[PDB]
């Protein structure tokens, strides 16, 4: 079926969705519409293990019950400078604060 | 209130039980529904077309209490349980064919109490 | 296909379809392909981009719906950002 | 009297209430005078074959919050005949709630009632806080909207 995911690099998050049956390299033509950086300028990661272009979502761990609508998949984007691939970087959400006594 | 004598209530309620506890072929206890009245909060049509309502929750509850002289009292008041059931629902209904039975089932349980 | 820009507080950047972006009563008002928020938090958009995908994925359809999670620690947050937000 | 009630039928009516929501739900009876009458409650992710009858009206709740549910993919359900030893099929639901209905539902889970008030949000959220799932105030919605569907 689908998988929901978050595509991030840096201060960028793309939500999109694909078939779990579709490719790294068709995620990485759904990069290219919106950030105009072309496949064989991005390199893509669960965590911090790099995906092969010809592994399908569903091959590389992205499934149904783990990329969810209401808690999609993160998928880590790293961009070529020049030649030369950057180092993946993801930086955090901002953390909520403390919770209130009266919701303890 | 005046005490009956034992060997008419043992026969009252070896009738009664031998009516609630009867089965079908299929194991269905046809009695289930007769056991209680429907609260006349929760339906009040019944008691506007029935004069005189009983279930059998009130026959054992008279047997108990002798308010039944003879096993022809008793069996007015089954009588007037299963002629009840006949009047409120219509024929063919489940609850209509299943006091038909009833009343089968307590004619021949008190002909084997007459021996 | 068409895809909007919304901009936490903190600065983070959330592109998301626009149809999803316009369960949003607020931004669908406010649309223009960008929309910047000063008070809302990235740990708190990034979770209403889940409802919107959510509540497009799961609006008129028999595919069983399932409870969206909220934790103790982002609901009030959310709550008011649900409020100005109008979804 | 009140529009939303039950009818007053004798067929019998065999109704499978099939709870596919992740809540605990009360099944909840309308009258003959459209009262609501609670009936026992039916765990997440399961089916039961209870007995009804023609006409009769039902909604479903959480039977903790009593935030509604839907059934058939709508708020009320009325029992049809048994098509040659066929049970009819209730089919209970998780509605998608607004975010911010969701949000004063987990708020309300966190926080008692009395404590509403000293939580730092705007003024009108502690009315929306206080403003409690209510099968009547549905029943008053849903009498409004048939109201207005016939004209
Ligand atoms: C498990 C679970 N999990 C989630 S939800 C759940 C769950 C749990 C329990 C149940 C019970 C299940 C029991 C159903 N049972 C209730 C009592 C009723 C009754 C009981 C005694 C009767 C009698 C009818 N009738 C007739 C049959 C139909 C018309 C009245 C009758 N005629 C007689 O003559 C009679 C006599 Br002589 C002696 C003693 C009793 C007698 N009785 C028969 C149906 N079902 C109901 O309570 C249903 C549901 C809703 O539709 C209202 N309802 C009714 O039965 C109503 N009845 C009637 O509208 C009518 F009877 C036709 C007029 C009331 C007024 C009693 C509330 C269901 C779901």
């Amino acid at each position: 079926m689908d998988v929901f995911l978050m595509i991030r690099r840096h201060k960028t998050t793309i939500f999109t969705d694909a078939k779990e049956s579709s490719t790294v390299f068709e995620l990485k033509r759904i990069v290219e519409g919106i950030l105009k950086r072309p496949p064989d300028e991005q390199r893509l990661y669960k965590d911090d293990q790099l995906l092969d272009d010809g592994k399908t979502l569903g091959e590389c761990g992205f499934t149904s019950q783990t990329a969810r609508p209401q808690a999609p998949a993160t998928v880590g984007l790293a961009f070529r400078a020049d030649d030369t691939f950057e180092a993946l970087c993801i930086e955090p959400f901002s953390s909520p604060p403390e919770l209130p006594d009266v919701m303890k | 209130l005046s005490p009956n004598p034992p060997k008419l209530t043992k026969q009252m309620n070896a009738i009664i039980d031998t009516v609630i506890n009867y089965k079908d072929s299929s194991g269905r206890q046809l009695s289930e529904v007769f056991i209680q009245l429907p609260s006349r909060k929760e339906l009040p049509e019944y008691y506007e077309l029935i004069r005189k309502p009983v279930d059998f929750k009130k026959i054992k509850e008279r047997i108990r209490n002798h308010k039944y002289r003879s096993l022809g009292d008793l069996e007015k008041d089954v009588m007037l349980l299963c002629h009840n059931a006949q009047t409120f629902n219509l024929e063919g209904s489940q609850i209509y064919e299943d006091s038909i039975v009833l009343q089968s089932v307590f004619k021949s349980a008190r002909q084997k109490i007459a021996k | 296909m068409m895809y909007v820009k919304l901009i936490s507080s903190d600065g983070h950047e959330f592109i998301v379809k626009r149809e999803h972006a316009l369960t949003s009563g607020t931004i669908k008002a406010m649309l223009t392909n960008e929309v910047n928020f000063r008070e809302i938090p990235s740990h708190v958009l990034s979770k209403v981009c889940m409802y919107f995908t959510y509540k497009v994925r799961y609006t008129n359809s028999s595919t069983e719906i399932p409870e969206f999670p909220i934790a103790p620690e982002i609901a009030l947050e959310l709550l008011m950002a649900a409020n100005f937000l109008d979804c | 009297r009140p529009v939303l009630r039950s009818v007053n039928s004798r067929e019998p009516s065999q109704v499978i209430f099939c709870n596919r929501s992740p809540r605990v739900v009360l099944p909840v009876w309308l009258n003959f005078d459209g009262e609501p009458q609670p009936y026992p409650t039916l765990p997440p992710g399961t089916g039961r074959r209870i007995h009804s009858y023609r006409g009769h009206l039902w909604l479903f709740r959480d039977a903790g919050t009593h935030d509604g549910l839907l059934v058939n993919q709508t708020e009320l359900f009325v029992p049809s005949l048994n098509v040659d030893g066929q049970p009819i099929f209730a089919n209970i639901t998780l509605p998608v709630y607004t975010l911010k209905e969701r949000c004063l539902q987990v708020v309300r889970s966190l926080v008692k009632p009395e404590n509403y008030r000293r939580l730092d949000i705007v003024r009108s959220l502690y009315e929306d806080l206080e403003d409690h799932p209510n099968v009547q105030k549905d029943l008053e919605r849903l009498t409004q909207e048939r109201i207005a569907h016939q004209r």
